[PDB]
RNA sequence: ACGAGACUCUGGCAUGCUAACUAGUUACGCGACCCCCGAGCGGUCGGCGUCCCCCAACUUCUUAGAGGGACAAGUGGCGUUCAGCCACCCGAGAUUGAGCAAUAACAGGUCUGUGAUGCCCUUAGAUGUCCGGGGCUGCACGCGCGCUACACUGACUGGCUCAGCGUGUGCCUACCCUACGCCGGCAGGCGCGGGUAACCCGUUGAACCCCAUUCGUGAUGGGGAUCGGGGAUUGCAAUUAUUCCCCAUGAACGAGGAAUUCCCAGUAAGUGCGGGUCAUAAGCUUGCGUUGAUUAAGUCCCUGCCCUU
RNA sequence: AGGGCACCACC
């Protein structure tokens, strides 16, 4: 049990993103953009996935239905407040955006704002701080 | 030298820059006699019992 | 005769809980692999059967303190609340899981609702409760 | 017959005490059953403002505070003979309240 | 430099924890952790598993600390 | 029908100990002695029963009832109101002799079993956070 | 009834080797308490401290820094642990082993500053130096290491009665020493 | 400190001078003369008073005393 | 009808600090000289029968520059109850 | 003679006094549950009731009035043997903490607290007054008070178990504290009650702490800045994000140079809770408890202040 | 030149 098998990954490559197999599953997943330790555990709790072993304990059919449960949150009844994107502006859709495309969804956010020269993309585009903080003193 | 044991029997008073030392009187515990005086840093009181690295030297008033 | 303020409180929160997932009656939630249990949590619990931990926790409460109702027992569960660089303050339960739990032992006919508000223990429950301290009474001995 | 409750309020314990004191022997007189001077805890209302009128200087406080002290008396009686035994002359400062 | 521990044993790590570890007077997670070059939580599991083989005796168990020692 | 009521005090938490002719029983809220938190502190509350002896408390049945205060407090406030308690009684039922023996051992091994410790909190005062603290002060 | 530390630890065995610094360790008799807990009130006068169980002392020396001020509770934990890992790994009684470490880690020979000047240590600074430098050592162990602070304790504690130059009181010590040696 | 002020030391020396066959070296009953015989404020003051009293009444029996001229 | 108003008179005029204070107000007022009217107000209320009695007055009493004049007669406290 | 002291408030003691259904205890009766065994005058009950047609005694615990109590009083030592100092016994306590606070001053602050006020200025295109919008928050930088941290004496997830101070529905005046039930994952929403208060919130189930769990020395499950998306609440109005909630993002920081602050006992420090501000509301302040030390009982070396020549 | 005092001084 304690003893390491065969099939143990060191490194696993998941959404362009290098996962460490020595972490617990739940904490190693954390490592793609887009999860955070809420979302893993829940992921996890959907997929029926021990969170007692380690990433690289786990078989490829496991670590396939994670990815799916991941990049499909809606079809396994995770609710629509556990997402990172939430009735989208444009599309109108609840999703859960990972990594690139957490990235695009950032610069494209910004890109509309600074294109209807809103005041918070103004600030976006000079580098300043966006949500009414006091500039005098810090954030030198 | 050997360390040396000696009694405290009379404290003088108060010694230093800041008073942090205490000038004492100690009797040696091996010999009755020879009886002088030490510089003690901490508090100390009568019948303390003081452990002279060097029983040879004197306080000399700091 | 053993009764609940005879043994160790843990354990016999333990040995409860484990009662009410063998009886296998007790209500549960959809959303209990989900949700966390307050504001104040970072992480949902890590226990799969925490549910049947805190009935049998609110059940305890109940024995020791009847007339409870979902705000006491928000109370109850309450704890710190870090608030990043900002001091911490207290901070409540969740509601919603104190009252599917209440109402869940509800449903098991061990509570019943107090005349003056609140809920308490029906005699069944309190024999239920002495039983599983006389069996923790003699697991200890 | 009725039971009147007699509520006293002041700031003032000596003058408190002593109308207490003169209902107490005035019920006795009349032999009434009298339920003895219930005193409810006392109220310290407090007020803590900074002394200067400007905002200069070392910062220092006054802390105003009030004393409200609460008394509780309880009889048999009628009640004309409350009123009457609530007629002796009340001290400045001291606030009844009777209740049937 | 940076220690690098595993996180479960090879062939030759758990041998040699079978092997030396119940003949240690003091038996604890973090001295079995040093000497292995193991993690907390492998020392931690390892140490259960030879409790419940009967290798080593429990000292003291509590929330922060955990004591075995030898037979 | 022989009873002793009690107490004891440290800080804001006070305990009273009923103690009458019984068989041997002690209750504290009605649990036993050794089931009180936190147990790091028992040998406290154990110490008058281990000092005096089981024998001594063999005949009477003490419960104690304790509020205020804090957990460390509690436990002082219940041990010093069973010394009490127990002092009392002997006084009272039993002769002077076996009062004045148990007392000088209560006394001899800890004066706070028998006797209060006044000590309370200070109060605050302005200019800092506590009542001598003092807010940091500058200069230029 | 003989009145053990801990419930486990008896003290009439235990032996102070130093007559200087028998009077200020209270290790035995009516100093023999139950637990390193008692709430006295030992710094009301001088040297009154002196009357604290040297247990007790240890205890109350532990609760640095800010973060732990005030959890006797948690350094009476502390304390309990190391003395069961003393024992386990010394055979000896963990009184025994604490009474040694103070004796050797308590500095006979200091320098004032007054250009320093060599004095001597009273006892009982020689006892509250020892008891620092032993928690010191063991603190400074314990941070940012797997090491628990028990353990750290437990090996402070043994190599100060040891005498071995592993441990940190007896190289402050040492260190003092020579400095006190050279400025006399 | 602990030394009595001018208040408390004439008060008592005019008291022994006054009531000298009174008193005693028992400081309880110099308590109840003191406060049957004067009027002192406060209870504080009187028993400062009343001790004072009792240590001079000790340094009179033991010998002269320059203050109080009985 | 439920508030009646009744007027009484001061029993000891020399001893009412109000009283004193209004009347060497009006004195002021009236074109009398400061230390006149402070020491008349004085002696009035030491022959009242006070203990001692101290009077103030500050401002531009002389010329531009403002100061403070201080009148005591007698035994004055200062601390405590 | 003022100031000091005395004084007032506060803390600690009283099984002595006064006396309480807006505080309780104990006893008894009824009820619930456990133990057939050892079933009892048993154990647990913040379950109900016992002056309130009539059915029980008391004040230890709580409240708060009166009085008492401590005086360097007793013993030993030092001292001119005075003033007083040190130690010890008995004792709740042998230095609790504050408030008040002299003469004489400062061109100290405040005319932006005032229907306090001299003079000057302005007074209808107003420096009056109201309304709308913006600003007071603006960010290459320097300084001060602080909060959160740098982790394992820890973080996380459960479980268990303890306070005290005090506020609460308002002249104008809109705005109170909230139990319980139901809906929602949360912030919240709906219904229905109590409290103008020792009566209801409330036995104020506080946090730290305690007991287990996972993590394992890795800028890491330490830290939580910055930032995206969504949901609520206050408000006439939330953009320059009021506040709150959810998911996500995951910066510096590995203990801090010269320098420097505060502090000696229930103190420092840790920890939370009230009050003020308040429609919305604490990283501030003013109080409160809770856990609870190391060091010292000295000196004039530094910084100052004071006295004498 | 000498002597006092203070954790808004030091030790
Ligand atoms: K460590
Ligand atoms: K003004
Ligand atoms: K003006
Ligand atoms: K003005
Ligand atoms: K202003
Ligand atoms: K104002
Ligand atoms: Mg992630
Ligand atoms: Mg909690
Ligand atoms: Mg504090
Ligand atoms: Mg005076
Ligand atoms: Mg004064
Ligand atoms: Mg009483
Ligand atoms: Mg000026
Ligand atoms: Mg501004
Ligand atoms: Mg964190
Ligand atoms: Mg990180
Ligand atoms: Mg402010
Ligand atoms: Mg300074
Ligand atoms: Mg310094």
């Amino acid at each position: 049990s304690l003893v390491i098998p065969e099939k143990f990954q060191h490194i696993l490559r998941v959404l362009n993103t290098n996962i460490d197999g020595r972490r617990k599953i739940a904490f190693a997943i954390t490592a793609i953009k887009g999860v955070g330790r809420r979302y893993a555990h829940v992921v996890l709790r959907k997929a029926d996935i021990d969170l007692t072993k380690r990433a690289g304990e786990l078989t490829e059919d496991e670590v396939e239905r994670v990815i799916t449960i991941m990049q499909n949150p809606r079809q396994y009844k995770i609710p629509d407040w556990f997402l990172n994107r939430q009735k989208d502006v444009k599309d109108g859709k609840y999703s859960q955006v990972l990594a690139n495309g957490l990235d695009n969804k950032l610069r494209e956010d910004l890109e509309r704002l600074k294109k209807i020269r809103a005041h918070r993309g103004l600030r976006h585009f000079w580098g300043l701080r966006v949500r009414g903080q006091h500039t005098k003193t810090t954030g030198r | 030298q050997p360390i040396k044991l000696a009694r405290v029997t009379k404290v003088l008073g108060r010694t230093g820059s800041q008073g942090q030392c205490t000038q004492v009187r100690v009797e040696f515990m091996d010999d009755t006699s020879r009886s002088i005086i030490r510089n003690v840093k901490g508090p100390v009181r009568e019948g303390d019992v003081l452990t002279l690295l060097e029983s040879e030297r004197e306080a000399r008033r700091l | 005769g053993v009764t609940v303020k005879d043994v160790n409180q843990q354990e016999f929160v333990r040995a409860l809980a484990a009662f009410l997932k063998k009886s296998g009656k007790l209500k549960v939630p959809e959303w209990v692999d989900t949700v966390k249990l307050a504001k104040h949590k970072e992480l949902a619990p890590y226990d799969e059967n925490w549910f049947y931990t805190r009935a049998a926790s609110t059940a305890r409460h109940l024995y020791l303190r009847g007339g409870a109702g979902v705000g006491s027992m928000t109370k109850i569960y309450g704890g710190r609340q870090r608030n990043g660089v900002m001091p911490s303050h207290f901070s409540r339960g969740s509601k919603s899981v104190a009252r599917r739990v209440l109402q869940a032992l509800e449903g098991l006919k061990m509570v019943e609702k107090d005349q003056d508000g609140g809920r308490k223990l029906t005699p069944q429950g309190q024999r239920d409760l002495d039983r599983i301290a006389g069996q923790v009474a003699a697991a200890n001995k | 017959i009725h039971r009147i409750r007699i509520t006293l309020t002041s700031r003032n314990v000596k003058s408190l005490e002593k109308v207490c004191a003169d209902l107490i022997r005035g019920a006795k007189e009349k032999n009434l059953k009298v339920k003895g001077p219930v005193r409810m805890p006392t109220k310290t209302l407090r007020i803590t403002t900074r002394k200067t009128p400007c905002g200069e200087g070392s910062k220092t406080w006054d802390r105003f505070q009030m004393r409200i002290h609460k008394r509780l008396i309880d009889l048999h009686s009628p009640s004309e003979i409350v009123k009457q035994i609530t007629s002796i002359s009340i001290e400045p400062g001291v606030e009844v309240e009777v209740t049937i | 430099d940076k220690l690098n521990n595993l996180v479960l044993f090879d062939k030759a790590t758990y041998d040699k924890l079978c092997k030396e570890v119940p003949n240690y007077k003091l038996i604890t997670p973090a001295v079995v952790s040093e000497r292995l070059k193991i993690r907390g939580s492998l020392a931690r599991a390892a140490l259960q598993e030879l409790l419940s083989k009967g290798l080593i005796k429990l000292v003291s168990k509590h929330r922060a600390q955990v004591i075995y020692t030898r037979n | 029908l022989q009873s002793v009521q009690v107490f004891g005090r440290k800080k804001t938490a006070t305990a009273v100990a009923h103690c009458k002719r019984g068989n041997g029983l002690i209750k504290v809220n009605g649990r036993p002695l050794e089931m009180i938190e936190p147990r790091t502190l028992q040998y406290k509350l154990l110490e008058p029963v281990l000092l005096l002896g089981k024998e001594r408390f063999a005949g009477v049945d003490i419960r104690v009832r304790v509020k205020g205060g804090g957990h460390v407090a509690q436990i002082y406030a219940i041990r010093q109101s069973i010394s009490k308690a127990l002092v009392a009684y002997y006084q009272k039922y039993v002769d002077e002799a076996s009062k004045k023996e148990i007392k000088d051992i209560l006394i001899q091994y800890d004066r706070t079993l028998l006797v209060a410790d006044p000590r309370r909190c200070e109060s605050k005062k302005f200019g800092g956070p506590g009542a001598r603290a003092r807010y940091q002060k500058s200069y230029r | 009834p003989d009145i053990k530390l801990f419930g486990k630890w008896s003290t009439d065995d235990v032996q102070i080797n130093d007559i200087s610094l028998q009077d200020y360790i209270a290790v035995k008799e009516k100093y023999a308490k139950y637990l390193p807990h008692s709430a006295g009130r030992y710094a009301a006068k001088r040297f009154r401290k002196a009357q604290c169980p040297i247990v007790e002392r240890l205890t109350n020396s532990m609760m640095m820094h800010g973060r732990n001020n005030g959890k006797k509770l948690m350094t009476v934990r502390i304390v309990k642990h190391a003395f069961e890992i003393i024992h386990l790994l010394t055979g000896e009684n963990p009184l025994q082993v604490l009474v040694n470490a103070i004796i050797n880690s308590g500095p006979r020979e200091d320098s004032t500053r007054i250009r320093r000047q060599a004095v001597d240590v009273s006892p009982l600074r020689r006892v509250n130096q020892a008891i620092w430098l032993l928690c010191t050592g063991a603190r400074e162990a314990a941070f940012r290491n797997i090491k628990t602070i028990a353990e750290c304790l437990a090996d402070e504690l043994i190599n100060a009665a040891k005498g071995s130059s592993n441990s940190y009181a007896i190289k402050k010590k040492d260190e003092l020493e020579r400095v006190a040696k050279s400025n006399r | 400190g602990r030394v009595r002020t001018k208040t408390v030391k004439k008060a008592a020396r005019v008291i022994i001078e006054k009531y000298y066959t009174r008193l005693g070296n028992d400081f309880h009953t110099n308590k109840r003369v003191c406060e049957e015989i004067a009027i002192i404020p406060s209870k504080k003051l009187r028993n400062k008073i009343a001790g004072y009293v009792t240590h001079l009444m000790k340094r009179i029996q033991r010998g002269p005393v320059r203050g109080i001229s009985i | 009808g439920s508030v009646e108003l009744y007027a009484e008179k001061v029993a000891t005029r020399g001893l009412c600090a109000i009283a004193q204070a209004e009347s060497l107000r009006y004195k002021l007022l009236g074109g009398l000289a400061v230390r006149r009217a402070c020491y008349g107000v004085l002696r009035f209320i030491m022959e009242s029968g006070a203990k001692g009695c101290e009077v103030v007055v500050s401002g531009k009493l002389r010329g531009q520059r403002a100061k403070s004049m201080k009148f005591v007669d007698g035994l004055m406290i200062h601390s405590g109850d």
